[PDB]
């Protein structure tokens, strides 16, 4: 067995680098201190100053277009008016059933 | 909706023009700031719906999705920056570049007034994902794992574009406008029985359905972070996103068709929740509970109820960010210990008490903890499901239970007990991890103050 | 206008540029004998080109700059080692001899370019044809295996078998125990450790298996150490005799003009000698070829094709 | 050969085809198939060795069959109505003996077994030009003449085809038999839309045309043969291997690929006729090409194989001959979906 | 900390005549380099 | 339709087959391609002068040249094979498999 | 986790699927290049054609 | 719609003269624009292929990619553009030849048609 038992000329498998050694302070993100710095600046000035603090505030005092103030008002002169009128409240009827024509049956 | 589109697609010049090493500074800045720009699309309607042009159209089922894919960029930026350190530049740059080209199909995905255009980038999503997979993915497997996350989406999606040219030789039209104004009802017959099952299993597949979700546990096991992060939090909703824009042309066969899924779907549930308590290896157990509350949101919609619909939209959202949550703190254990075992790495709220904390409240919200969103829709869908039968309850109170129980032995089994001896590489948690789940957590518990801006269109 | 179909259709021939006086020849002996001054005087005598023997770094002078590379990026072998260790873990030996056979393939190419270009002949060191032998010795001595013999005799075969062999093969006979004394007063520690087995070896596959192969195709003048010296024998002799026993005799225009692109072209010329064959001795991993290949392309004139390289001083870039 | 030799074979295989396609008389277009036989065999025999001659003798063999089918169908056309204008077959025997003919000179199934076989022989060069401009004239030929074609007969070859290139691409690890399968596939997804839309016909021809061009080409610059040899490619040339990936990808007929065009609009068009069974089982089926294409995919580009010590040497050199039209190809074969109704243009 | 590339016993899965050898095709040979047989 | 069109129509089926049971000897291919020409120029020549249709009684001459010089390409190549095996035998042709 | 999820419910879709058209490619592919054989299912192709469409 | 032989069609004619009675497409047309993008591509590879500076190795090399893709795109979609005029031009001419095949069908309002109602429950 003349073989040296090695399939092949590889590289052998490198042990994982510490930011920590070469860099305290080294905010994991990447090896040069000054990108490494600036990287986590605008991490945290777009991601929780700008966007999660800006964006919250805008969605908080987004129009109302989904109308429920305008719902609300219309259902509270709607009943004002049915209220004082007699009439009963809410009908069962969505339509009106005299511009609906029936098919006769006659069987 | 092209106000989105454009930075989306000048992201790439931007990314390939950078220096070697500005690339992720620049990307995560222009992502967030895309972010905030789609944020404005959450001003909805009680009307109909925010028709653009005839091409793309906004729906509050389709804008809180579209948020939630602009806000994933700049996280999966985030989350590859550590482990692809040591990457010539331009594969560096050519996994962003396909992380972009993902964004820029789920938004058009999204709006895609048209079903033949859902599909062309339904499908083109498949793409990125299987490069990204298949290339930067370290174990041997990832291979055989693209395999089937593309088979099994193939074997669904072609039967559905032959429904969907089908559909458009009959109605004359595949617009969701038209078709919802005109739809009409699909008659009982074998024709119809076989047109409702081409329209649905595309999108069943990809939930993934209980018996169809092989794919899944292999892709999100052998996927980098980011691939994991965007499986788990976007891809999975677009089954859910489809099912609820098709099933209005299906009706009332959905009555009949929809038993051997309601079935597969409430059995499985229990099933994967009591697989996820025998396993040894966390984002195994992570894609599961994934696989769990994705079953969980087929009931909701199979059963197509107003209180179904809005449960479906609000557990996707929780879920997406959820899931993300978590394998994103599987990762970082995995990166110091390589490993990927659960056993292994004991202990660590010893050694790492803040990342302790993060794993406490991502538990806490996989666990659905009221007023949670994540447990909004659990409780809208669990009583839709009460008024389709009140059997139902026994078996999502089971499900209930068996989710907590592992999602406190997951917390357990890793941060609690002694620590691990011979491991005495773990270094003390980076600013960026830190700042990733905080990014996760806290929109969150901001979307529980207003949680009808992901209750749907239903709401 | 570089050579190709349309200047083999308008004007360009190779039959009108011979001129009797093309002749290639290469001259053999063993390792230390002196075929590389007779090889110069015949060149000098004669007209024609002459060629150093094809090293490690061959390759390295007639691409980008002249300048040899590093040895990692450049043949990732070493003669020294071999002498030092023949029996090498890492098997240096066959990595050596396989890298030797591709430098002596290109120079073989491009020796037959510049004779059919321009119809001066060239005069050659030891050429595809007998490399071979140091291979035979190193079977015999045990530093490779005969998968390693196999690996090179599928390589010669698919690659030597394109080409038209040199019209005068010539031989500098020297015996192996005067060559042994120029051994030790050449001064060189790594070529001490020679020993004698080795070159007998040598001179055995030399004389028992080369000459009579090549007195089938070639015409063969065997000299000896004292003969050697005067080349003006040696001219006399080539002048004398005449070649209609090979093949060039029956080449023409149009074989001429298939040679002619096949010797350029000198990635098609080096196709088969990284065949998918996996030897131990010459495969190289994935992480290992990525590395090295990342800083082979940061060599300063490298990252692109000769002229669109800034950094050592190419301009007007972006008009060509 | 000789340059002018060469050029001037090409040329006659080209008058030969332009022959087929502009004539009106039968006679016309048998003479110039036999012409385009005639000037064919040296470019395949170009690489004189004994594989090319034996894929030389086979091509010739199968074509000078088809040839002989043709004429007698021609003549048995003409006993039934004394007509030479190509229209009408006027006959359920000569139509059946010329779909026969002309299937047997496309390479369909059944008569599919000549094209492994000599594009194996065959080098990359004539291969090029065997599986691209040899299907041009007998696929004209079915266009004039489609409102005859039995569809039955038509639609069971092409099924057929398509399931033959489908499972023989599986089990191939040489790169010339693969392109033969995708051919033959290929073929299949183009004959079976001949009774219903002849311009998808060629809408798919003209596709199928450039992905092939594409592929052949980047196989010549990177040149190997077999899958192995192809393995080794990123290590001197990766972004030929990554623009061979998304090529492939194109060729499987992935959206938004090119390549998704021709099938869809196929499918499609055989949803007006009330067809649904046959495009389902043709894409289920295209499946399998799709699956042969990943595992070159992944043999090429998307993982890095071990590589050989005289490598290092290639690293040093260009290639002396560029190819101009390979990046246009590269392009329309991968990045037209955009521009699909521009179909009505009736290619 | 390494990510996993395909090794020689990888690669020879891919180096025979054709896919999934069976008793009948193992004794096929692949096809020379050069495409060219010996004469005999 | 006459009796005699089949005949050489059965004729031309008989050729046909017997180029496809391919026992052995390409030669024998060679032949039975040119059995089929010669049964094509017979059944043409006989439709063409029956109809006394002038202008075909060129086709025939016509077929027959090409048919010829087909021939000779064939022949050419036989030579080919055989001067590879020294014989021209079918079944040496095994080089190349599917 | 085994009996279902990794043993039946793999092999059901998956394996079955890989087992098919792994012997079907292995069917079709696996000719000796007799092209005896391939004219006489020429011969028979063509007389069921001719016995089988009109 | 095979309009192969529509009577008083020139043979190899690519635009014919009634063409011109169709407004040309716009210079700032996005197909033409996606055309040029083609070219642009095109360029690009073709500077990667050869191993030159990708984005910045030959400007007249890109320019020419880029103007030939948008003239050839233009000349295109003006013969797309004709076509579709001419499918649309003979549908509306035979619907108006063949009144008893496409007849005007009465007007119902859904008021007084009976649609079944299937509750979701
Ligand atoms: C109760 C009201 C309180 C009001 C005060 C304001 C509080 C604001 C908190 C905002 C959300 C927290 C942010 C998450 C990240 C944690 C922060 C951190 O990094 O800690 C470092 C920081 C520095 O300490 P350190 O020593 O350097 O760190 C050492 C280690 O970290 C070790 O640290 P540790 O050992 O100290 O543990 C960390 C701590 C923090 O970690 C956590 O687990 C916090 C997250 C808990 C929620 C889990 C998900 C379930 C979903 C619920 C959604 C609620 C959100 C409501 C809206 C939020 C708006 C954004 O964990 C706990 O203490 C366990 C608490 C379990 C809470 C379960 C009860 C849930 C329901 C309560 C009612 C809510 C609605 C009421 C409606 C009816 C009445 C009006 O420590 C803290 O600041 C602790 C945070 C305070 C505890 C939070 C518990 C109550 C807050 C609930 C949410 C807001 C309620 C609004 C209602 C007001 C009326
Ligand atoms: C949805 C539609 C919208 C998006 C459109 C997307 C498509 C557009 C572009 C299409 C293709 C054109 C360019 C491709 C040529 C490749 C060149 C290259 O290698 O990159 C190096 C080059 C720089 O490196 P270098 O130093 O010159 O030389 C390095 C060597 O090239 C080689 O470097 P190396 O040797 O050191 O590294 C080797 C590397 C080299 O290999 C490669 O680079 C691969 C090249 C991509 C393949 C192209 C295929 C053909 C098109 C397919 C498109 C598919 C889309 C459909 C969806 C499926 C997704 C796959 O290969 C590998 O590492 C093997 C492993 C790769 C993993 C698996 C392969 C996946 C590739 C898929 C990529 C798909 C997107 C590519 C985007 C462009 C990438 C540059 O990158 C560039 O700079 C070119 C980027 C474009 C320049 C933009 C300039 C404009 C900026 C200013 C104007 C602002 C615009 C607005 C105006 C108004 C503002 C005021
Ligand atoms: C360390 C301990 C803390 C120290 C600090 C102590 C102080 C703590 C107090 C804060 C928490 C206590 C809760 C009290 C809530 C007060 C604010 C609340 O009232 O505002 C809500 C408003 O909150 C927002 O609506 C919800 C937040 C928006 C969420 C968007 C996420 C940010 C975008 C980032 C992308 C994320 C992607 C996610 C995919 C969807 C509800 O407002 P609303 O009653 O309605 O009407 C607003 C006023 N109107 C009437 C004029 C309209
Ligand atoms: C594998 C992992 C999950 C994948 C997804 C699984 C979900 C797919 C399940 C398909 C849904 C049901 C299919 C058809 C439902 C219709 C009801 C019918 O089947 O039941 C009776 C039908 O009777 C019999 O069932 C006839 C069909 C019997 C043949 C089917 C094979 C039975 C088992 C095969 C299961 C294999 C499924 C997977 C295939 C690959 C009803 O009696 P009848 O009143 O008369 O019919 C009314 C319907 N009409 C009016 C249209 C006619
Ligand atoms: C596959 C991608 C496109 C590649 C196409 C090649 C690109 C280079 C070609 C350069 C221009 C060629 C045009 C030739 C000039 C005049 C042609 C004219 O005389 O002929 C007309 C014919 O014009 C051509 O047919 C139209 C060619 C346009 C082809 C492009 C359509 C491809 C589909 C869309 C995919 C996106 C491709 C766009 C990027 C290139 C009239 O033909 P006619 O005698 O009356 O009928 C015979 C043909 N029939 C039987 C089918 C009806
Ligand atoms: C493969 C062959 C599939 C056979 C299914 C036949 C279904 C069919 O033909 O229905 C056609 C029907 C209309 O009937 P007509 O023929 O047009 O007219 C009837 C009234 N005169 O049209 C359609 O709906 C076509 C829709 C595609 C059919 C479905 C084909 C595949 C089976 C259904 C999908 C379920 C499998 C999905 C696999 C999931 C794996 C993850
Ligand atoms: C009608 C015909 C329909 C054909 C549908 C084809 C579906 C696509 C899958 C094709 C796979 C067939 C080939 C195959 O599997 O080969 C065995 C192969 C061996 O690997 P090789 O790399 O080729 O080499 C091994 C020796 N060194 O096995 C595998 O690796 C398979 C791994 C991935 C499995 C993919 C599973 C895909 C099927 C999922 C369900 C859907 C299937 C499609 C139809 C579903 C029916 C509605
Ligand atoms: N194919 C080969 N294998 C191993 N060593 C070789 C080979 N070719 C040349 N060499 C070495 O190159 C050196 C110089 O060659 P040599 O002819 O012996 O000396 P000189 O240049 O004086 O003629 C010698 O040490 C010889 O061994």
């Amino acid at each position: 067995p003349p073989e040296p038992t090695i399939r092949l000329q590889e590289d052998p498998d490198p042990e994982d680098e510490n930011l920590y050694e070469k860099n305290p302070d080294s905010h994991g993100y990447d090896k040069d201190p000054i990108v490494d710095l600036w990287n986590m600046r605008v991490v945290f000035f777009f991601g929780f100053s700008i966007v999660l603090v800006l964006g919250s505030t805008f969605v908080a005092y987004l129009p109302d277009y989904r109308m429920q103030e305008w719902a609300r008002r219309e259902a509270e002169r709607l009943v004002k008016y049915r209220e004082a009128n007699g009439l009963p409240l809410m009908e069962s009827n969505c339509f009106d059933p005299n511009k609906i024509q029936l098919p006769e049956d006659e069987d | 909706m092209l106000k989105i589109i454009i930075p989306t697609t000048m992201l790439l010049p931007m990314t390939w023009m950078s220096k070697h090493n500005m690339i992720w500074i620049n990307a995560t800045v222009h992502s967030l700031l895309i972010s905030l720009i789609s944020l404005s699309l959450l001003n909805q309607l009680g009307e109909n719906s925010l028709n653009f042009s005839l091409t793309f159209f906004s729906d509050s089922l389709s804008a809180p999705l579209l948020v939630l894919t602009t806000w994933l960029l700049p996280l999966m930026l985030m989350a590859s920056q550590s482990h692809l350190s040591k990457e010539t530049t331009t594969r560096k740059k050519l996994y962003i570049t396909m992380l972009i080209l993902l964004q820029l199909f789920l938004i058009m995905t999204f709006t895609a007034t048209e079903l033949i255009l859902f599909y062309i980038l339904f499908e083109a999503t498949l793409v990125p994902t299987l490069i990204i997979i298949t290339r930067w993915g370290n174990q041997t497997e990832r291979l055989n794992a693209g395999l089937y996350f593309l088979f099994y989406t193939l074997a669904g999606s072609l039967p559905l574009l032959v429904a969907l040219v089908y559909i458009q030789n009959t109605t004359g039209s595949l617009n969701f406008l038209i078709i919802h104004y005109w739809s009409h009802p699909l008659s009982n017959s074998w024709s119809n029985i076989f047109m409702w099952l081409a329209c649905i299993m595309a999108f069943m597949v990809k939930m993934p359905l209980y018996g169809l979700h092989l794919w899944l546990p292999k892709a999100h096991v052998e996927a980098p972070i980011a691939g994991s992060m965007v499986l788990a939090a976007v891809l999975l909703k677009l089954g859910g996103y489809g099912m609820m824009r098709i099933t209005t042309i299906l009706n009332p066969l959905t009555n009949y068709m929809a038993y051997p899924f309601l079935m597969l779907s409430m059995w499985g549930m229990i099933m994967t929740s009591s697989i996820c308590l025998r396993q040894t290896d966390l984002k195994s157990l992570i894609a599961y509970s994934s696989v769990s509350h994705m079953a969980l949101v087929i009931v909701a919609i199979m059963i197509q109820t107003p209180w179904s619909f809005m449960g479906a939209t609000a557990l996707m959202i929780a879920h997406g960010l959820t899931s993300s949550m978590l394998f994103c703190l599987a990762n970082t254990n995995y990166e110091r210990v390589h490993s990927r075992t659960m056993i292994l790495a004991r202990g660590l709220q010893t050694l790492l008490p803040l990342m302790a904390t993060w794993w406490l409240v991502a538990s806490l919200t996989n666990l659905a903890l009221p007023p949670s969103i994540n447990l909004i829709g659990e409780l809208f869908i669990i009583t839709a499901s009460f008024s389709w039968s009140n059997i139902t309850i026994i078996l999502m109170g089971m499900n209930m239970m068996i989710t907590a129980l592992y999602s406190l032995y997951m917390l357990i089994t890793t941060q609690r007990g002694k620590y691990t001896h011979h491991i005495n590489n773990i270094k003390p948690s980076f600013t960026r991890e830190n700042a990733l789940m905080a990014l996760h957590i806290l929109p969150l518990l901001l979307l529980t103050l207003n949680p009808k801006m992901i209750l749907g269109p239903l709401y | 206008l570089q050579y190709g179909p349309l200047a083999f259709v308008l004007g360009e021939r190779t039959t009108r540029k011979l001129t009797e006086t093309s002749k290639v020849i290469t001259v053999d002996g063993n390792i230390c004998s002196g075929k590389g001054r007779l090889a110069r005087e015949i060149a000098e005598k004669l007209g024609l080109r002459h060629f150093p023997e094809a090293g490690i770094h061959y390759a390295d002078s007639t691409t980008g700059d002249g300048k040899p590379l590093d040895v990692q990026l450049s043949g990732n072998c070493s003669l020294e080692k071999f002498y030092d260790d023949p029996k090498s873990n890492d098997g240096n030996s066959y990595r050596l001899q396989s890298w030797l056979y591709a430098s002596r393939l290109l120079q073989y190419a491009d020796a037959l370019e510049h004779l059919l270009s321009t119809g001066q002949g060239v005069v050659l060191e030891r050429s595809i044809y007998s490399d071979f032998v140091f291979l035979e010795a190193m079977y015999r001595q045990g530093f490779i295996r005969k998968q390693c013999v196999e690996h090179y005799n599928e390589v010669k075969k698919v690659t030597a078998c394109e080409y038209l062999p040199p019209h005068v093969v010539v031989y500098v006979d020297v015996p192996v125990p005067e060559i042994q004394s120029r051994i030790q007063k050449k001064g060189n520690p790594h070529e001490m450790k020679i020993t004698a087995a080795y070159l007998q070896d040598i001179e055995n596959a030399y004389k028992k298996t080369f000459l009579p192969e090549m007195s089938e195709k070639c015409e063969v003048l065997q000299y000896s150490a004292r003969e050697a010296e005067d080349a003006e024998k040696v001219v006399e002799d080539i002048e004398y005799l005449k070649c209609d026993k090979g093949p060039w005799p029956d080449q023409d225009d149009r074989t001429f003009h298939r040679l002619r692109m096949l010797v350029q072209n000198k990635l098609e010329v080096l196709n088969y000698t990284t065949i998918p064959v996996y030897l131990p001795e010459i495969t190289i991993g994935a992480h290992q070829s990525d590395r090295v290949f990342q800083k082979f392309t940061e060599l300063p004139g490298r990252k692109y094709s000769p002229g669109y390289n800034e950094d050592v001083g190419d301009k007007w870039i972006w008009l060509k | 050969m000789n340059p002018i030799i060469y050029t001037t074979l090409i040329m006659t295989v080209m008058s030969g085809t332009m022959l087929v396609m502009i004539s009106s008389h039968w006679l016309l277009i048998w003479i110039g198939f036999e012409m385009n036989l005639l000037a064919m065999i040296p470019v395949l025999m170009k690489n004189f060795n004994p594989r090319a001659t034996e894929a030389a003798t086979k091509y010739f063999l199968t074509q000078a069959t088809a040839s002989m089918m043709l004429m007698m169908a021609i003549i048995i056309n003409l006993l039934y109505s004394g007509q030479w204008t190509i229209t009408k077959m006027f006959n359920p025997v000569a139509m059946t003996m010329m779909t026969m003919a002309l299937a047997m000179k496309l390479g369909l199934s059944p008569f599919h077994f000549w094209v492994p076989e000599v594009t194996q022989g065959i080098s990359l060069q004539a291969g090029l030009l065997l599986l691209t401009w040899q299907k041009l004239a007998p696929l004209s030929v079915l266009c004039q003449i489609s409102q005859s074609i039995n569809p039955n007969l038509m639609l069971t070859m092409a099924m057929l085809s398509i399931l033959i290139g489908g499972w023989g691409g599986l089990n191939q690890t040489q790169l010339r038999k693969i392109m033969a399968y995708s051919s033959i596939a290929h073929m299949g997804w183009m004959t079976a839309v001949l009774p219903y839309n002849t311009t998808m016909t060629i809408l798919n021809l003209l596709i199928y045309i450039t992905m092939t061009l594409a592929m052949f080409m980047l196989l010549i610059h990177s040149s190997a043969t077999t899958t192995l040899s192809l393995s080794h490619t990123w290590n001197k040339m990766p972004v030929i291997t990554s623009l061979m990936m998304v090529t492939l990808l194109s060729m499987g007929g992935l959206p938004p690929l090119s390549g998704f065009m021709p099938k869809w609009m196929i499918i499609q068009e055989m949803t007006k006729n009330e067809s649904i069974i046959m495009p389902t089982l043709m894409a289920m089926t295209a499946l399998l090409n799709l699956y042969f294409y990943m595992r070159l995919a992944y043999s090429s580009s998307l993982t890095m194989f071990p590589s050989t010590n005289n490598m290092k040497m290639k690293w040093q050199f260009e290639h002396t001959k560029q190819m101009k039209l390979l990046p246009t190809m590269i392009v329309l074969s991968t990045l037209v979906l955009p521009m699909t109704p521009a179909l009505s243009s009736l290619n | 900390a390494r990510q996993w590339q395909p090794d020689v016993e990888w690669a020879e899965q891919f180096g025979g005549a054709v896919m999934y050898p069976t008793k009948e095709t193992a004794h096929w040979k692949p096809p020379p380099w050069n495409d060219v047989d010996p004469p005999k | 339709m006459p009796l005699v069109y089949m005949n050489i129509i059965m004729a031309f089926a008989i050729a046909l087959a017997g180029l496809l049971m391919y026992r052995s000897h390409l030669m024998s291919s060679l032949l039975c391609l040119e059995g089929m020409m010669l049964s094509l120029f017979i059944m043409s020549t006989l439709i063409i002068l029956n109809t006394h249709f002038t202008l075909a009684n060129m086709m025939p001459i016509i077929l027959l040249v090409f048919a010829a010089c087909e021939a000779a390409l064939g022949l050419s190549l036989l030579v080919m094979v055989s001067n590879t095996y020294g014989t021209d035998y079918v079944q040496n042709l095994n080089l190349l498999q599917c | 986790s085994s009996l279902l999820d990794l043993i039946w419910l793999e092999t059901i879709l998956p394996k079955t699927t890989s087992f098919i058209q792994m012997k079907m490619s292995i069917m079709v592919s696996n000719q000796k290049g007799l092209i005896k054989l391939y004219f006489l299912s020429f011969l028979i192709t063509i007389m069921i054609s001719m016995t089988l469409f009109n | 719609t095979m309009m192969s032989g529509r009577p008083g069609r020139v043979p190899l004619q690519f635009l014919p003269n009634e063409a011109r009675s169709l407004p040309p497409p716009k210079l700032t047309d996005p197909r033409l624009v996606y055309m040029g993008f083609l070219g642009y591509c095109s360029g690009l590879i073709d500077n990667a292929i050869r191993r030159r500076p990708v984005v910045s190795a030959g400007l007249h090399r890109q320019l020419l990619y880029v103007t030939s893709f948008v003239f050839f795109g233009y000349y295109l979609l003006k013969r797309q553009d004709y076509m579709y005029a001419l499918r649309d031009h003979d549908m509306f001419a035979y619907v108006k030849s063949h009144p008893e095949d496409f007849p005007e069908k009465d007007k119902k309002t859904y008021g007084e048609i009976l649609e079944e109602f299937h509750p979701v429950r």
